[PDB]
């Protein structure tokens, strides 16, 4: 005889991934968000699917279909606002997960880190197109601005923009393209996440100390299954608060007016989780330079593993590096706030300084500070 | 691959444990957590807070400056 | 003295020719001992399927008795002098040589003549040697390296005389009669196709007059290389033997010099080597580190107009694939990216091999005889060093590309060779997509 | 990356520069062919007949 | 004397990079030639039944 | 240098690994050279390192700290791994320099 959980092929995969997986015993709550991300993804599919049963991606019916979902469909408002706020929760967990990776040196898992960067880009694209889907004023004009950014590409910008648009501007063709791409992308995200966990399990998980924890490993199931269930419960509490008490907190009111191609809204800003990048984009007066800075703002995560100069992995034992990390987090908050704010006298200069500080901290200050710490520790 | 059978070599380490049904889930929860929470906060406050204090100062100054800029300038209407 | 001066001071090989065509060559070195032998340009490749074992059979009963020294008497005479009498026969050459004190040079030469010309093939002796040779075949089966190399020759040169083994089929051994052996000796043991070589204390004039005394009374098909494979699957064997080769050059081809250098770069490894993971050869280092191979070695077996250029290794059941991979990769490196430092190391290895193999009267005699049979002349070590010095990285890359890159190989496997890659996969491994 | 700042790597590059150049030409010809650039295809004697 | 196929392998097919370039250049010329030939066949079969064959009467 | 010694001691205290009973070489990131150096450590040093790391992981699991008098003192911190790591890195440098030729 044998044990089915250890011998059956699918059971073998599941057991080695989630049941008998050796997990470090000291990983804190910051390691929950990974699983949280998965939950969000699953939710963003389920909820999303039940939005596709009533949404029609036509300019003459998209907004009316959304109002039908939020007006006529049984518990349609619950599903719609669960989707809308679950996207924000997904990006909250994404930002916290990337911060955890930066802080505890989890980027030393090169393949896992790179697949994570790819996942981040894919999720950002999915959220952008999904936000374009309702076809409100905000959706239409945010899509217009973001897609027009691609026109800054030299010698192929106009052709690429008009190919993505499916025409001369954002119109019904673009709306249907975005609906199809937004439907299909999350499954590619699930495949990439499966590959991500495959790469992670090749070396196990890190821990707050940044020291190999093979001497202290526990079964993943009895401890971290319940720990992740508790984390998911807390995330669900926050999400349900946002969906049942302030369903429009993170949205913008101007997206409740049908799209008007002949009348821009009073202010054109993207969703909050993009604002920081938007802010960086607005720091550079040049269009091409702004687009390049926006792309580099996310591509810097690729350079992060190579910039690591400290002898220690985690920042748990590097107070100066901790100060730099928290300065970086405050800088990202500043960039988000400015991306919310208009383009006027103080905001322009503060945004330029904030973008400069972001790139300086990630590129220059952190490696130098790590080298200083190494010299202070006599190695 | 990496399995509980063979992860690392360890010798002469003894771990004593208790059944969950023989021990309290929340032993000295407050009387020990509160001092421990205070210790952790004291350790981490000087590292975490100052950047956010600086951000709040910048936020307040920027909001005040923008509001002042939106305000009317009397000197433009001397004549 | 420097290395070049030492090379130039090596005594030269003196060559003369009898009136019947016999070539008498000697290298005097002023030693109490000397080797004297006869190298005959006869072997398996000069035999057809009807008498594929004639040469080995004749070699077997060469010393058993002559018309002048019947039975064991010959042996006793040699043993009386303290001389050692030895013989061999490859697929292309036969050789009978004697190591003896230089004072015993005349008698030894006489004996050799008696062995070569006046050989008496007694029928009872022939039957005894037939039984001995059959048992020798049954023992040869046990030797895995010989079996795998015979398989390599059979598959590489199929349909040609070179495919035939030296010993020949057991049926051929049983059928061979005194008439066949006598005809083979009369056809092949002829003066123009034999060389009397000597090295050591011999003097060229003395050897020449002895040859004129004893050897005067003497008589006055480009093979096709085929890319194929022979797999003798036998899971009961403990280890798997693999021998993979490509068509090589002939003896006279200059490309033999760089190619050997190339092989010197690939090198050889054995589980008993103390070099371990620090071996200069990357393949040897990988084999030592990963325990991929008990022993591997590159070979360059040249013939008159063709040859086998490749490697032979012994591996576990689960390692063959990997080893093959690395081996092929090595070849590809030499075909595409060969650097100067490794070429210099290979040249030094080849120089050391050349100078070291020629230490001793018997090795020098073997070199003289084989060189006269193949090259028609004795190549001095100075010429070898000049040819080696001509080799550089570009030459190695060009020659390896000529003989290795995108070429159909001949493969011989033996034992638990289930993991031995399919011939299509090996052929695909014989070229690089990146290049 | 001083590990690669050696004479051998300089020799290694020179051995692979012709190959890399050839693959670059394949990419260049492929891109022009796939996209029908027509900035470059106008020069091509027989292909320029199209457009 | 080497055959034409022998020349092709030695000059173009021996190295994969040159092998790829031959395919890429060949694909460029093949597409133009094949399309031109195929269009000629189709237009010959349907002669006088296409707009390009009858436009002259109505154009201008 | 006295100011340098003072700031080094201050940073050692600030880097709280001593609060976990750890030594400096326990916190080093285990790359290939560090892995080899650990594999070259004598048995007693390896066992001590493993137990110290396990105790630190146990402490960090409970978010607790070692008692004030059990913290590793800066002046009695031993760089046990440093010689082995130096030798490993020297050997790697020699191999790379040979490869450069
Ligand atoms: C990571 C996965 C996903 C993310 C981040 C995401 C994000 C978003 C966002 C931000 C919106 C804007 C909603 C609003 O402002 O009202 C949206 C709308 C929408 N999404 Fe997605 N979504 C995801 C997955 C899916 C999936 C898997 C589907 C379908 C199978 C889907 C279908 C829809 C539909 C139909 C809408 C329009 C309905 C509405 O706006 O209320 N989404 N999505
Ligand atoms: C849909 C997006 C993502 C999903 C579903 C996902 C999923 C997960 C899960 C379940 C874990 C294991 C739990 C944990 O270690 O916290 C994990 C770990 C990890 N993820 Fe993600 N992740 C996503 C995005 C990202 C991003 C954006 C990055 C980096 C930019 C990233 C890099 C990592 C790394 C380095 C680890 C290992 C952390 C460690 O072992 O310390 N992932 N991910």
């Amino acid at each position: 005889m044998t044990n089915i959980r250890k011998s059956h092929p699918l059971m073998k995969i599941i057991n080695n991934a989630f049941i008998d997986l050796p997990a470090p015993s000291n990983i804190s709550s910051w390691w929950n968000f990974g699983s949280l991300l998965g939950i969000c993804l699953i939710l963003q599919i389920l909820t999303g699917l039940f939005l596709a049963m009533h949404y029609t991606s036509d300019t003459t019916t998209a907004f009316s279909s959304v109002t039908h979902i939020c007006r006529d469909v049984n518990y349609g408002w619950v599903i719609r606002y669960l989707h809308a706020n679950g996207a924000s929760m997904f990006f909250i967990c994404l930002f916290i997960h990337v911060g955890r990776g930066l802080y505890y040196g989890s980027y030393m898992f090169l393949e896992t880190w790179n697949i994570g960067v790819v996942l981040l880009f894919t999720v950002m694209a999915t959220a952008f197109m999904g936000y374009v889907l309702p076809w409100g004023q905000m959706s239409f004009w945010g899509a217009t601005v973001i897609t027009n950014l691609l026109s800054a590409i030299p010698y192929i910008g106009t052709d690429l923009v008009e190919w993505i648009w499916g025409g001369f501007s954002v119109d019904k063709a673009t709306l249907t393209r975005f609906f199809a791409f937004h439907f299909i992308l999350p499954f590619i995200i699930t495949a990439l996440a499966a590959v991500h966990l495959l790469f992670l399990h090749e070396t196990g998980s890190n821990n707050p100390t940044g020291i190999s924890s093979d001497m202290d490993k526990i079964p993943f199931h009895p401890y971290y299954t319940i720990k992740d269930i508790l984390g998911a419960l807390f995330m669900m509490l926050i999400l349900l608060i946002l969906v049942l008490f302030s369903p429009d907190l993170l949205g913008d009111p101007d997206n409740y007016t049908p799209a008007n191609p002949l009348n821009t809204p009073p202010h054109i800003k993207p969703e909050w989780y993009f604002l920081f990048a938007y802010a960086i984009l607005r720091s550079i007066p040049n269009k091409l330079g702004g687009v390049l800075a926006l792309v580099a703002s996310i591509l810097i995560l690729i350079l992060m593993p190579m910039l690591h100069t400290s002898k220690q992995r985690s920042m748990m034992f590097r107070p100066l590096s901790q100060c730099l990390f928290w300065m970086l987090v405050a800088d990202l908050i500043t960039l988000t706030w400015i991306g919310g704010q208009p383009v006027e006298h103080p905001f322009i200069i503060i945004g330029q300084l904030a973008s400069i500080l972001y790139f300086l901290i990630i590129l220059v200050l952190m490696p130098i500070t790590s080298i200083i710490e190494n010299n202070l520790l006599k190695w | 691959g990496r399995e509980f059978g063979h992860l690392t070599r360890m010798r002469h380490v003894i771990t004593y444990s208790l059944s969950p049904f023989e021990q309290r889930a929340f032993p000295h929860y407050f009387t020990k957590g509160i001092p421990n929470v205070l210790r952790r906060t004291r350790a981490c406050i000087l590292r975490v807070a100052p950047p956010f204090v600086v951000f709040y100062l910048v936020y307040t100054w920027g909001t005040q400056e923008f509001e002042k800029s939106k305000r009317k300038n009397p000197a433009a209407y001397e004549n | 003295a420097t290395y070049a001066q030492a090379l130039q001071s090596v005594p030269e090989t003196q060559v003369s020719q009898l009136d019947n065509g016999l070539r008498v060559a000697s290298e005097q070195s002023s030693q109490p001992t000397c080797t004297v032998g006869v190298w005959i340009d006869a072997g398996s490749r000069y035999e057809n399927e009807k008498n594929n074992g004639a040469g080995y059979f004749v070699e077997h009963l060469a010393f058993k008795g002559t018309k002048n020294r019947p039975g064991s008497a010959l042996e006793k005479e040699v043993e009386s002098m303290g001389a050692h009498l030895n013989a061999y026969s490859t697929r292309e050459h036969t050789a009978y040589y004697i190591k003896a004190l230089s004072k015993d040079l005349p008698k030894a030469v006489e004996l050799l003549a008696d062995i070569v010309q006046n050989c008496s093939l007694e029928d009872s002796q022939i039957e005894k040697e037939r039984d001995v040779i059959l048992q020798e075949l049954q023992e040869n089966d046990s030797s895995m390296r010989d079996v795998v190399f015979d398989y390599l020759h059979a598959t590489a040169f199929q349909g040609t005389p070179l495919a035939q083994s030296v010993e020949g089929p057991s049926e051929n051994v049983r059928k061979l009669s005194r008439a066949d052996l006598t005809e083979y000796v009369s056809q092949h043991y002829k003066a123009p196709r034999m060389v009397l070589a000597a090295a050591g204390g011999v003097e060229h004039r003395q050897l020449l007059d002895l040859a004129q005394k004893h050897f005067s009374s003497l008589s006055g098909t480009p093979c096709r290389f085929t890319g194929s494979e022979i797999r003798h699957r036998d899971d009961a064997l403990p280890l798997a033997h693999v021998a993979i080769a490509v068509e090589g050059p002939g003896w006279a081809n200059p490309d033999n010099v760089p190619l050997q250098v190339a092989n010197a770069i690939i090198g050889h490894y054995d589980s008993t080597y103390g070099g371990g993971t620090h071996m200069s050869s990357t393949l040897a280092s990988v084999a030592a580190t990963r325990k991929l191979c008990q022993s591997f070695q590159t070979f360059n077996i040249c013939y008159a107009e063709t040859g086998l250029l490749g490697a032979h290794f012994v591996c576990d059941n689960m390692s063959i694939d990997d080893m093959m991979f690395f081996l092929q990769g090595q070849w590809m490196r030499l075909c595409t990216s060969a650097t100067e430092s490794e070429v210099v190391r290979g040249k030094n290895i080849l120089r050391n091999a050349l100078v070291s193999h020629l230490d001793g009267t018997t090795p020098v005699c073997e070199d003289i005889g084989r060189s006269l049979l193949t090259y028609g002349r004795r190549i001095p070590l100075a010429e070898w060093e000049s040819r080696i010095a001509e080799v550089d990285a570009s030459v190695v890359r060009e020659v390896c590309s000529k003989y290795f890159y995108d070429q159909c190989p001949a493969v011989a496997g033996l034992g638990p060779i289930e993991q031995l890659p399919d011939y299509n996969r090996i052929r695909s491994g014989m070229f690089w997509l990146r290049f | 990356l001083s590990r690669f700042l050696g004479p051998r790597y300089r020799e290694l590059a020179r051995n692979w520069i012709p190959t890399a150049s050839m693959w670059g030409a394949v990419g260049a010809v492929g891109l022009v062919w796939a996209t029908d650039w027509r900035l470059i295809l106008d020069w091509v004697p027989y292909i320029n007949g199209k457009f | 004397a080497p055959t034409l196929t022998a020349r092709l392998y030695s000059l173009l097919f021996r190295r994969t990079s040159t092998f790829a370039l031959t395919i890429a250049v060949g694909a460029l010329f093949f597409e133009r030639a094949f399309d031109q030939g195929a269009d000629a066949i189709y237009e010959h079969i349907n002669q006088g039944k296409l707009w390009k064959h009858i436009k002259h009467k109505y154009e201008n | 240098s006295k100011w340098l010694e003072g700031i080094r001691k201050w940073y050692y205290n600030a880097a709280g690994f001593n609060k976990l009973g750890l030594m400096r070489d326990d916190t080093i990131y285990e790359d290939d050279d560090v892995k080899e150096a650990i594999r070259r450590l004598p048995e007693n040093l390896y066992n001590d390192r493993v137990f110290r790391i396990k105790r630190a992981l146990d402490l960090t699991m409970r978010q607790q700290i070692l008692p004030k008098e059990q913290w590793t003192k800066y002046e009695e911190d031993k760089f046990y791994l440093e010689p082995y790591l130096k030798e490993v890195i020297r050997e790697r440098k020699e191999r790379e320099e040979w490869a450069k030729k």
